[PDB]
DNA sequence: GCATGTGTTCTAATTAGAACGCATG
DNA sequence: GCATGTGTTCTAATTAGAACGCATG
């Protein structure tokens, strides 16, 4: 089980990326406008790709992100005979509006799963091919409080400790320490 | 050798079948032709003029990629999405990223499905249209979206009215030069019915807005008609456009519900430049 | 000796419908004349026949000068407004007044084109309206063309109802009616393709939109797509026997073709009236 | 047009249509006293050949009704028909014996009916005043009517009378004396 | 018998032209 | 400099909807 290559766009993943178990041999994208096929082929293979939208509050539109991510996630696929388990995900940081939210589905082809942060509290729609994200059923909550907590959470901070609880399962492809 | 087989058409934002009604005029041979759209207006004229060959599938954003697998393979991806979110002619134009705009991706996306997959040197075409008039960062993410830059081509050169548009695509010579030959009507005296009098040999761009019809600031009437000027007609707008006299004459449509379309439709010389290069790679009449 | 191109005077003329079918019978039209107002209905006969028609304004503005001048004339042909004849209008002003006294300009000016006495030079006439009028409004109009009218529906030769009298003295004017190999008698016959029949005929198309919902229960003609509609203009064109797309010109609206079509004669019909003037003339 | 000696004139034979004119042609002579003139009043139902197997005619006169009530048809009614008979009458190129024919408006048509009178007889009417006392319009191809030219009249001074008589003879027997050059004179 | 009809005059639906408004080449 | 434009909102002016009608076969 080698180490792993995975590229972050958007949100420097260097937060929780020692946490978890994972000079360097981390890329991370800023404005992605201006990538194309040859730039990310060059920066290596990899086996994971990180995409998230920016904590609300501060830009530019939101299903920017998410088409900016689709694009760059085909250029980082590899060639179908490819063994080494490929994986990825967006993250939403409930920004995306009900016209956005669909869109996003079907461009993924795969509906989102909502963590919980109650003990709500914090929530985010993530969808991503790890099987275990689909498999770990997390409480079940509403659209209702999560329209309910956008605007009060609003009137004023990425929330990677759901997230590092979301991307866990994937240690066992990868080196631990 | 093998011979050469029917081509397969994924149409997306069909409108009013320009694309068909093009390789139907180049003798090219056609086994299915599936389009998308939503304006029955659009579809009545396309189930009209081509009894019902089209299949038409709804909204574009209900085709999956599924669907792609199923209806293919595909042997040309043809599109123009909509521009009124994206020309700086609207000045309340929601860009690429909302609105109307927005709608680009699911051609973006589609194209993605119907190519074939590596491994498959399959011949396989596509093209994608839009306006120039646009900003210049949604020409780019465009650009960036389809890995391609685009070629601008003015129906100017094979017709009777300016029309800069962006062409997106790997048709074969696509970039060769256009030249002009004996079906095109490059004057406007050749596109008016009898007895009416051309006063220009171009008109301005042609758009859904009646009065783009005059030309200059000043509201140029284009035609004169006995002791008076006269704006184009529907039929003359056909024409100048390269469509079939009366082409859009169904449904009851008032000649704006008719200029409607024809603004957002296609020069037909210019996509018949465009298809001509794929008469050698399928089976002709 | 030789067959003559035929001349012809056409008054209250709509879309030419007289040319057009002088010209699908082979018949060489030396100079066809026209007396029109409508500019709608002007701007169809100057696109469709390439400005060959003379027209000359309003009827009540002809002189009998005017006449010795333009003609002589072959065949004099003409239809006047009915709306205040058709007894559909509640407020009509009668044969004497409103538009009914233009049939008088009718009577006038074919009594001035009929050639002198003991001239047995060749001359044909025929005057068409409506049978839905009064009988003292029919009685006066046969009176003052001496000889009595016609009727002819336009369902025996096409697909929808149209009784209309007809006054003049062409050959085999009351010879009945053959559906031609050419006729559309089936509504199903002018749909664009698509679109199916809910009736084998239709009753009159007269000018306001509602004359196609057929019954007294106000139906539409026509299913397409699961769904019900009224006639397309280019099928209505279909039903009357005009070329399709006849009356595309000059940014119509499909109300405004109506109008055209609702006033005119059915094709078939007058193709059968005129088809004996192919030997008293020169056909190519 | 050419006039001829007194004793190859014979009675004129005359056709009256909506007016009796016989009380009329007596004070001038036209006629015999001891009873050669026809007279229809409804002639909605006459047809051609009855004209002409009434008599060859010299003379056909019609007049709208006087002001009042009796004008039961429309105003125009009367021009018309009249307009029909007289070609029924009209005899062949070759006219051996001179005809005439009139028709007289006692300011009951309008300024549209007038125009459609004047296109039917190719000809603008002549305004004959018994000046201001009377006043009619006359059509004819009397050579003396429209040639003498009588006192001129407004037609806002035409408009009074016609509704003077609205709101309420001899000297207007002035358009029939060019004929007795034509037919016999009866003392 | 009674429905049919080369049309009117009324309501609400477009038509419509004008009025913006400025990046971009 | 400069104007050219796959458009939208609008408000006045038109156009396109539903009832009234009743001789006459
Ligand atoms: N969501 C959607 N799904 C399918 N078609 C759509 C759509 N939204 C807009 N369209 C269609 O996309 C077209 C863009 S204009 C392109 C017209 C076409 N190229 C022609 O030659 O006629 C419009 O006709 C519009 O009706
Ligand atoms: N005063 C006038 N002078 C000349 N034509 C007139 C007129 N008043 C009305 N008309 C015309 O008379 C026509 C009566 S409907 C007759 C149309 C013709 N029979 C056809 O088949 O098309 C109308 O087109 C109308 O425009």
């Amino acid at each position: 089980r080698q180490p792993v290559r995975v590229l972050s766009l958007f949100e420097d993943i260097k937060k929780e990326l020692t946490s978890l178990g994972f000079p360097g041999q981390l890329k991370h994208v800023v404005d992605v406008t201006d990538t194309v096929r040859k730039d990310v082929e060059e920066w290596g293979p990899f086996d994971l790709v990180y995409g998230a939208t920016p904590p609300l509050g501060h830009d530019r539109p939101p299903s920017w992100y998410l088409f900016q991510f689709h694009r760059l996630l085909q250029y980082a696929r590899p060639k179908p005979g490819s063994p080494r388990p490929f994986f990825w995900m967006f993250v939403d940081n409930l920004v995306l509006n009900k016209e956005d939210l669909d869109v996003a589905s079907r461009f993924l082809e795969m509906e989102p799963v909502t963590i919980p942060d109650v003990h709500l509290q914090n929530a985010v729609r993530v969808w991503s091919n790890i099987p275990a994200i689909r498999s770990r059923h997390w409480a079940l909550v509403s659209e209702e409080e999560l329209s309910l907590l956008a605007q009060n959470k609003q009137s004023s901070k990425w929330p990677t400790k759901l997230v590092k609880n979301c991307f866990l399962p994937l240690r066992e492809y990868f080196k631990y320490f | 050798a093998e011979k050469r087989k029917p081509i397969r058409v994924l149409s997306l934002f069909d409108g009013i079948a320009t694309g068909l009604l093009v390789l139907k005029d180049l003798g090219i041979q056609v086994d299915r032709y599936i389009a998308s759209e939503v304006c029955e207006d659009s579809i009545t004229v396309g189930m009209v003029r081509h009894q019902g060959k089209i299949m038409y599938v709804g909204d574009v954003r209900s085709v999956t990629q599924k669907h792609i697998q199923e209806w293919g393979p595909f042997d040309l991806v043809i599109g123009g999405s909509p521009c009124n979110d994206l020309s700086i002619v609207n000045p309340a134009r929601k860009g690429l990223y909302e609105g109307t705009g927005r709608l680009f991706f699911e051609f973006y996306r589609l194209l993605h499905d119907a190519r074939p997959k590596e491994g498959d040197d399959r011949p396989f075409f596509w093209l994608f249209e839009n306006v120039v008039a646009m900003g210049v960062s949604d020409k780019r993410d465009i650009s960036r979206f389809l890995e391609s830059n685009p070629v601008m081509i003015d129906a100017k050169e094979v017709s009777a009215a300016h029309r800069a548009r962006y062409f997106w695509g790997n048709l074969p010579g696509m970039n060769r030069p256009l030249a002009s030959t004996v079906n095109d009507k490059l004057e406007l005296q050749e596109c008016l019915e009898h007895g009416r009098i051309a006063k220009f040999s171009k008109v301005r761009t042609i758009t859904t807005r009646s009065n783009s019809i005059k030309q200059g600031k000043d509201q140029h009437f284009p035609v004169f008609m006995n002791e008076k000027e006269d704006i184009l007609w529907c039929t003359e707008m056909e024409r100048v456009f390269g469509f079939p006299v009366h082409y859009t004459d169904v449904s009851n449509m008032s000649h704006l519900a008719r200029q409607r379309l024809l603004g957002r439709s296609w020069s037909v010389p210019v996509i018949r430049h465009l298809f001509a290069p794929l008469k050698e790679y399928f089976a002709c009449v």
